[PDB]
């Protein structure tokens, strides 16, 4: 549960890390567990470095889940102000 | 609607009073006023008027006056309210905020003076709260702002 704890917190701002410090922290000096992490995980086994890929959200379409959750919420405001029985 | 019927003068030796289906006469005396109508129950006896309506005509007058007060294609004026909600509303929102400061600092004197004068006696003077109407205009603001997401998106 610490092995997958490093394998969870790897994906953060370790934008590049040299391999033998990950050998120190993870465990197992030159294992096939480096194949396990570098293949079951991402962190492309390049030259002496687990490389960090990039991913984005953009908040593009939504704009609409804001608009429809506001449809829900203001239909609710109007609904409770609406009541009369 | 008001309709009438003339009586003679030859038949005042005879009576004037069979009045079948008695409800109509007692109904005639209620829509009614005057001293002169009371003087013209002679020479005049009225007659009941009622109304039968075609459900075709009733339903298409309902079409007209519950649908044609909404306007053509029906999106048009609600998207025009959406045009109002980002260009014109903020000016009357400034008017609303200035009213809901200026009226308020003197209507906070009102429960004070309710504690001062009596338990709720007669009307002292001019002003009132009047905030409820301005809040209903603000409710118009929020409902037509809700219209923005619905109309503008999709």
């Amino acid at each position: 549960t610490i092995r997958d704890e490093i394998a969870g917190c790897i994906e953060k701002a370790y934008e590049k890390i040299l391999f033998t410090e990950a050998t120190r922290i993870l465990f197992f000096n030159t294992p096939k567990k480096m194949t396990d992490y570098a293949k079951k995980r991402g962190w492309v086994l390049g030259p002496n470095n687990y490389y960090s890929f990039a991913s984005q959200q953009q908040k593009p379409e939504d704009t609409t889940i804001p608009s429809t959750e506001l449809a829900k919420q203001v239909i609710e405001y109007a609904r409770q102000l609406e009541m009369i029985v | 609607i008001d309709a009438f019927r003339l009586i003679n003068a030859n038949m005042m030796v005879l009576g004037h009073e069979p009045r079948q289906t008695t409800s109509n006469l007692g109904h005639l005396n209620k829509p009614s006023i005057q001293a002169l109508i009371h003087g013209l129950n002679r020479h005049y006896y009225s007659i009941t008027i009622n109304y039968r309506k075609n459900e075709l005509e009733q339903k298409m007058l309902l079409n007209l006056h519950k649908k044609s007060w909404m306007e053509g294609l029906t999106l048009q004026d609600y998207s025009e309210h959406c045009k109002h909600n980002e260009s014109v509303v903020k000016e009357m929102l400034e008017l609303a905020k200035n009213y809901n400061k200026a009226v308020e600092e003197e209507d906070k004197m009102t429960p004070e003076q309710l504690a001062i004068k009596n338990v709720g006696k007669q009307d002292p003077k001019r002003h009132l709260e009047e905030h409820v109407d301005v809040l209903m205009t603000s409710n118009i603001v929020q409902c037509l702002a809700a219209m923005l997401d619905t109309v503008v998106f999709k």
